[PDB]
C-alpha cells in the first residue's frame, strides 16, 4: 500500500 | 574499482505517524535516483509537507532535516485515492533533487538540496552506531505506528458504517460502539501495541451487527 503523507502545519 | 561516491545515509521522507520512509538506501552509488508514490493521510486533504530526511532512525524526529516543501491544490478526497509521486534524484556531484507530483491535479514541487548538507564523518558514524543500538527499539516504534495507523483506519471503517446505517443500528448496539470508539481512542495515545489491539478487539466485539448492515 503506498505510505500516506501528513497535511502542512 | 577500489574507490567510488555513495550518499552516506539513508534519505526519505517523513510519512503519517513520524516514521522516516527510506527513497535511497545508505551507500548507494551516486549518481542514482528513486521514485515512490505516496498518498494522503486523511480525507479531503487538499495539500501534503514533503519533509526530506538523512539517517537510519525509523523515527523521523531522530534523522537530520535537509529541508522541506508543501504540495498544495490536490482535489479533495477520500485518504489513499491521491497518487503523489516523490521523485530523489542525486547527481554526480552530490546535489539532491527532490520532487513530488499529484497525478490527478499535475501539480508539483521541488527543492534542491546542496551536496555538502546533512552529517559529517563523525555523526555519520554515530548515526549508524546510535541505529544500530537502538534496533529494537526502533522497530517496536515502527510496529506501534503501523497499529496506530490501523486502529485509526479501524476507527475510521466503523465512523463511516455507523453514518451509513444510521436508524437501522439498535439503541444498545450504537451506544456500546461509541464507548469502545472512546476506549480505542484513549489507547490510540499510548504506546503500548497490545492496548491498542485489545480496545480495536473489543471494539469489533461490539460492531457485529454493525458489519451485517
Amino acid at each position: 500500500r503506498p505510505p500516506r503523507l501528513p497535511r502542512p502545519r | 574499482v577500489l574507490l567510488l561516491d555513495v550518499t552516506p545515509l539513508s534519505l526519505g521522507i517523513e510519512t503519517m505517524g513520524g516514521v522516516m520512509t527510506t527513497l535511497i538506501a545508505k551507500n548507494t552509488t551516486i549518481p542514482t535516483k528513486h521514485s515512490q508514490v505516496f498518498s494522503t493521510a486523511e480525507d479531503n486533504q487538499s495539500a501534503v509537507t514533503i519533509h526530506v530526511l538523512q539517517g537510519e532512525r525509523k523515527r523521523a524526529a531522530d534523522n537530520k532535516s535537509l529541508g522541506q516543501f508543501n504540495l498544495d491544490g490536490i482535489n479533495p478526497a477520500p485518504r489513499g485515492m491521491p497518487q503523489i509521486e516523490v521523485t530523489f534524484d542525486i547527481d554526480a556531484d552530490g546535489i539532491l533533487h527532490v520532487s513530488a507530483k499529484d497525478k490527478n491535479s499535475g501539480k508539483e514541487q521541488k527543492i534542491t538540496i546542496k551536496a555538502s548538507s546533512g552529517l559529517n564523518e563523525d555523526e555519520i558514524q554515530k548515526m549508524v552506531r546510535d541505529a544500530e543500538a537502538n534496533a529494537e527499539a526502533d522497530r517496536k516504534f515502527e510496529e506501534l505506528v503501523q497499529t496506530r495507523n490501523q486502529g485509526d483506519h479501524l476507527l475510521h471503517s466503523t465512523r463511516k458504517q455507523v453514518e451509513e446505517a444510521g436508524d437501522k443500528l439498535p439503541a444498545d448496539d450504537k451506544t456500546a460502539i461509541e464507548s469502545a470508539l472512546t476506549a480505542l481512542e484513549t489507547a490510540l495515545k499510548g504506546e503500548d501495541k497490545a492496548a491498542i489491539e485489545a480496545k480495536m478487539q473489543e471494539l469489533a466485539q461490539v460492531s457485529q451487527k454493525l458489519m451485517e448492515i
